[PDB]
């Protein structure tokens, strides 16, 4: 299954 | 000025690139808060701006389900922005250590993010980077309230118009809208409550790829999936609603007014 992980934020 | 004659500082909380977070009292009126303290000498152009913005919006916002500004204070090289105090850490956090929730609790869960999605639409504000990072538990009780954080990538919008407001948020909970460069508003924010809703029930994402330009694919082309056999349990109104959610066109997806009448919410 696809694993779930802390991601970060793009403002550009 | 006024946070050292109105406020006293006590232990940290968390720890930012350029913010700590502290409890503190309001002395003369003895109610605890959440003061997170940010450095505005090590600020850059875009993160001032952010600042300035997520102090205005979340001072427009008054809902239990959302992480209430009570104050906003600067000292030179220092600006204090006083918060809800919030002891039960990120939903993210509690999906790991209890790995998926019943549909019960997810239930009661995505309930209360849309409440605060729908006062948030109400009020003309979009957050745009809802995700279980920025969703935090009151405290460490087993039915603390959920409050909404962290607005500093949020947007005021007019109505129901739709624009080109930029391409802002966290990949995985991204509306195809705005993977496409097209004019976008209050529906991404219920594209991000239809992948929290997934997380909640199986414990895992319904888009990822390890190469990012695949997953942006993934997400624009409506490509997520219901595996057997831990979905098969799954009841058909959950799939249906997280289906609403996950609709391609935003012009077709659910609104938090509705998802709230929703049977698998409503009873």
């Amino acid at each position: 299954r696809n694993k779930l992980r802390r991601q970060h934020d793009y403002d550009t | 000025t006024r946070f050292t004659e109105e406020y006293q500082l006590f232990e940290e909380l968390g720890k930012g690139a350029f913010s700590v977070v502290r409890r503190c009292v309001k002395v003369l009126a003895g109610q605890e808060y959440a003061a997170k303290i940010i450095n505005t000498k090590k600020l850059s152009a875009r993160d001032h701006q952010k600042l300035e913005r997520e102090a205005r919006i979340c001072r427009l916002l008054k809902h239990p389900n959302i992480v209430r500004l009570h104050d906003s204070i600067s000292e030179e090289g220092h600006h204090y922005l006083i918060f809800d105090l919030v002891t039960g850490g990120e939903l993210f956090e509690d999906i790991v250590a209890r790995e998926y929730y019943s549909e019960a609790d997810a239930s009661h869960c995505i309930q209360q993010i849309l409440e605060a999605v729908l006062h948030c639409h109400q009020m003309g504000v979009v957050h745009r980077n809802l995700k279980p990072e920025n969703l935090l538990l009151a405290s460490k009780l087993k039915g603390a309230a959920v409050k909404l954080a962290d607005f500093g990538l949020a947007i005021e919008v007019e109505g129901e118009q739709q624009a080109w407001f930029g391409f802002a948020g966290t990949p995985g909970y991204l509306s195809p809208e705005v993977l496409r460069k097209d004019p976008y508003g209050k529906p991404v924010d219920l594209w991000a409550c239809g992948v929290i809703l997934y997380i909640l029930l199986v414990g895992y994402p319904p888009f990822w790829d390890e190469d990012q330009h695949r997953l942006y694919k993934q997400i624009k082309a409506g490509a997520y999936d219901f595996p057997s056999p831990e979905w098969d349990t799954v009841t058909p109104e959950a799939k249906d609603l997280i289906n609403k959610m996950l609709t391609i066109n935003p012009s077709k997806r659910i609104t938090a007014a509705e998802a709230l009448k929703h049977p698998w919410i409503s009873h």
